[PDB]
RNA sequence: GUAGAGAAAAUGCCUCGAGCCAAUGUUCGAGUACCAGGCGCUACGGCGCUGAAGUAACCGAUGCCAUACUCCCAGGAAAAGCUCGAACGACCUUCAACAAAAGGGUACCUGUACCCGAAACCGACACAGGUAGGUAGGUAGAGAAUACCUAGGGGCGCGA
RNA sequence: AGUAACGCAAACAUUGGUGAGAAUCCAAUGCCCCGAAAACCUAAGGGUUCCUCCGCAAGGUUCGUCCACGGAGGGUGAGUCAGGGCCUAAGAUCAGGCCGAAAGGCGUAGUCGAUGGACAACAGGUGAAUAUUCCUGUACUACCCCUUGUUGGUCCCGAGG
RNA sequence: AUCCCGUGUGAAUCAGCAAGGACCACCUUGCAAGGCUAAAUACUCCUGGGUGACCGAUAGCGAAGUAGUACCGUGAGGGA
RNA sequence: GAGUUGAAAAUAAGCAGAGAUCCGGAGAUUCCCGAAUAGGUCAACCUUUCGAACUUCUGCUGAAUCCAUGGGCAGGCAAGAGACAACCUGGCGAACUGAAACAUCUUAGUAGCCAGAGGAAAAGAAAGCAAAAGCGAUUCCCGUAGUAGCGGCGAGCGAA
């Protein structure tokens, strides 16, 4: 049994659907979230992955 | 009608050669030589921008994305054409 | 929606006063109702959804008047 | 020192002159690897000349009358079909 | 050092504007080496700093080569501010304030206010 | 085959009809490489040339025939590819497809490094924790335990 | 308070190196430990840590020439391996449709969604970092090109599987 | 009382109808169930001009340099 | 009106009085995601016959009764779809609180959320107010008035 550690090596793709920008926008509430994350002025306003290669060194 | 996998302008397809000692070894080794292509390139649009800019028929285009974003294209020229003597007019 | 095509008869916002004078909220809404009135100009029925007041009105005033005053048919 | 010639060129000569410009620019980029360094003097000019050609063509397109959307579509029907040619220099 | 970078209206640094021009024959007005003629050679137009030749004496030191060889000292002539230079002509050897005229042609030129000489002179 | 029209679905007759099923097997692939061992160089790695034998008996699988088979009740996913043809549907050897030379040429994007029973992943630490799956050798053993060892890897990062 | 500690009771020892500096780096020789692993791959995750050459300020519970730390260059090549270009399950989104202060809820054909089904590559070399990707040899699949023929198509469709 | 709404009945129009704080008379005002219309008016992420018994480096914007940054959380979000 | 190729210094060649750098009015280009719009999608990607759905316009014209229709099909054009600091209108609309507890009431129709639109919006030209005297569409400030009044006639609310 793993110690009360909440996050495990779950797939990035699986995570993206739950909090993906595409997913975030469809809900009426989700579009609202973007409103705020832009009015504050954040830059990385999601956690996503990309179907090519989710990294640039 | 036939279109290219994408509209990259063709000329913009190749950017610069690679002057590393390893690429020199490949020129002198396989009838290959290395290019550095922008990311939206193919084996069609690179395979058809050397057979129509150097006048040399090409055999393979093994291209690879590179860990920082740009792309890098080993091209194997068909044996009848020889690598180094072609690169000499290019300056390598 | 629960809105009569032929009159903007909405539900009513009304609190139901109790006997101790305790006011709940109790949204109160029209008896608009499924029927199928016989549109003469096509010799044919149409299925509508009608606040009874508007039903009385079509009869008193005919149908097509109600129609253009709301612009509904077809 | 200004180019009062592009406005004299018709469409065709203008066009092939564009392609030839981009070619000779390909070669200039190519020279950087083997460091023949006249480029800074006359690299940007090449680059900064194709723009003139494009600008002239659009104005011409404009008097004649085409929407930006239409022009964009026209450009794509031309970008799509073009074959790389060796530069005139050999 | 951020407190002193060139100031930028939307991608550019403001250029100020100074009366002095390259090739000008100036007298140092006040600062330090007061009263010494000179020929400006190089105008930094964003700070209004102007190096006139052979006046300002800065004794620097330069590590020359990659093995510590040489490194013999150079003596550079550094800036002086623009509000400290007036104009002189050898004929009216005297400081003055600049001015302007529109001569008989279209063009418009300097004109030393206390004398009759013309600062602009020929085009070259 | 024929009977209710192609195609199975159902009917009956019948077929030099008795063999069909599948891992192993043979040959080529490999008259080849590969190789223990030889003789020189060497800033002691490296390379150079040569290079013999390359076979049988045992035991054995937690691979393979294999959704063989038997037995059970609790009765075990779908849709494309793929094979047969009716309103032999728009279209028709000009745009078509098949035996076919298994003849000649061409062959699209994305990942690939490195860790991965982890000092770099998740526990805030270069954390005596945790993390799906794969390979599975010798002696003793019933055994993937245990004990001592090959292959490989390490001696745990304060010492006296 | 220079006090507890220095992260398990696998175990280090030597000679000789490099260097201004060695218990701590390198190479030997020996001892020892795991070996259903303290081995070799691989999904996920990380995301530049990999390699080479300099560096030692801070980091390493000591030291340091050494590092997974700093600096500069370099590196990961597929018709066949994995995914997409094929299919669909759970689920999701659902035109139209219905319902509802608004947002939106239920819902059909469709469209996505693989952890599943269709589908074609192995051995040996090379090399500082890649190799079922590069090289050698032998294979396989799909689409054209050539020949003879039949002229009859491909879809929607109804069936096997 | 006037004023708009849910349910059901459901007038007259000018020798009429509504209001004048239940209602009734007389008088007085206005005449519904159709629509449009500028100004004076409230506001500040802002721009230009000016002013400050406002701050001046844990103050003033959270932010006087890659400040919604580093970092933390799966996420909303927090935040030097 | 001279020197210049953004921040910091070179670097490399350039450009400019046959107006360079630069400052204005109007233009042109404006890769990819994003209303996102060719179709899918883990955003900045893949497959693409190269290009949404809603109105609108022009043509084909289901169903039943070839009626009439609407729906469908196509070629059209190019207008709606997103964004917002606060102010505004509309819909839904709390609670802690005050009442020295608390159910009527008060915080309050405030906060918040959703939906529109504007530089302002909403309101507005009398079936009004008045009072035996007169006014004359709305909207704000002063003041009447913390008065009249309402109110478990309690806390408090409070016009014209």
């Amino acid at each position: 049994a793993a110690l009360c550690l909440t996050k495990r090596s779950r797939s990035r793709k699986s995570l993206a659907r739950t909090h993906g920008f595409r997913l975030r926008m469809s809900t009426t509430s989700g579009r609202a979230l973007l409103k705020r994350r832009r009015a504050k002025g954040r830059k990385i306003l999601c956690t996503k992955t990309n179907p090519s290669s989710g990294k640039r060194a | 009608l036939k279109y290219p996998r994408r509209i990259l302008d063709v000329y913009q397809i190749l950017q610069s050669p690679i002057i590393t000692e390893a690429a020199i070894k490949n020129i002198a080794d396989e009838n290959s030589l290395l290019f550095t292509v922008d990311v939206r390139a193919d084996k069609k649009m690179i395979r058809e921008a050397i057979s129509n800019f150097f006048g040399v028929k090409v055999r393979k285009v093994n291209t690879l994305i590179r860990p920082d974003g740009t792309k890098k294209a080993y091209i194997m020229l068909n044996k009848e054409y020889n690598a180094s003597e072609l690169a000499k007019k290019i300056g390598i | 929606r629960r809105i009569c095509p032929f009159t903007g008869k909405k539900s009513n916002k009304a609190n139901r006063v109790s006997h101790s004078n305790h006011k709940t909220k109790r949204l109160q809404f029209v008896n608009l109702q499924y029927k199928r009135v016989w549109w003469e100009a096509g010799k044919r029925f149409v299925k509508l959804r009608l606040s009874t007041k508007a039903l009385k009105t079509i009869e008193k005033n005919g149908l097509d008047a109600v129609a253009k005053k709301a612009g509904i048919d077809l | 020192d200004e180019l009062k010639e592009l406005r004299t060129k018709t469409n065709e000569q203008l066009n092939e002159e564009i392609l030839q410009l981009k070619g000779e620019l390909f070669m200039l980029r190519l020279q950087r690897s083997a460091r023949e360094n006249f480029k800074p003097s006359d690299f940007g000019r090449m680059r900064k000349r194709v723009a003139r050609m494009l600008t002239v063509k659009r104005e011409r397109e404009i008097e004649q009358g085409v929407g930006k959307r239409l022009s964009r579509k026209l450009d794509k029907a031309w970008k799509r079909s073009i074959v790389v040619r060796p530069p005139p220099s050999l | 050092r951020w407190e002193r970078k060139d100031c930028k209206p939307n991608s550019l640094p403001k250029l100020h504007k100074r009366h002095v021009k390259v090739g000008d024959t100036v007298k140092v007005i006040s600062g330090g080496e007061k009263g010494k003629i000179g020929e400006i050679s190089k105008i930094h137009k964003h700070n209004s700093t102007v190096i006139i030749k052979d006046l300002n004496f800065k004794t620097k030191h330069v590590k020359s080569k990659e093995e510590g060889e040489q490194g013999q000292i150079i003596k550079i002539e550094a800036a002086i501010h623009s509000s400290n230079v007036m104009l002189i002509l050898k004929e009216q050897e005297v400081a003055d304030r600049v001015g302007h005229k529109i001569l008989e042609d279209v063009r418009k030129v300097r004109y030393l206010i206390k004398t009759g000489e013309i600062v602009d002179t020929p085009d070259r």
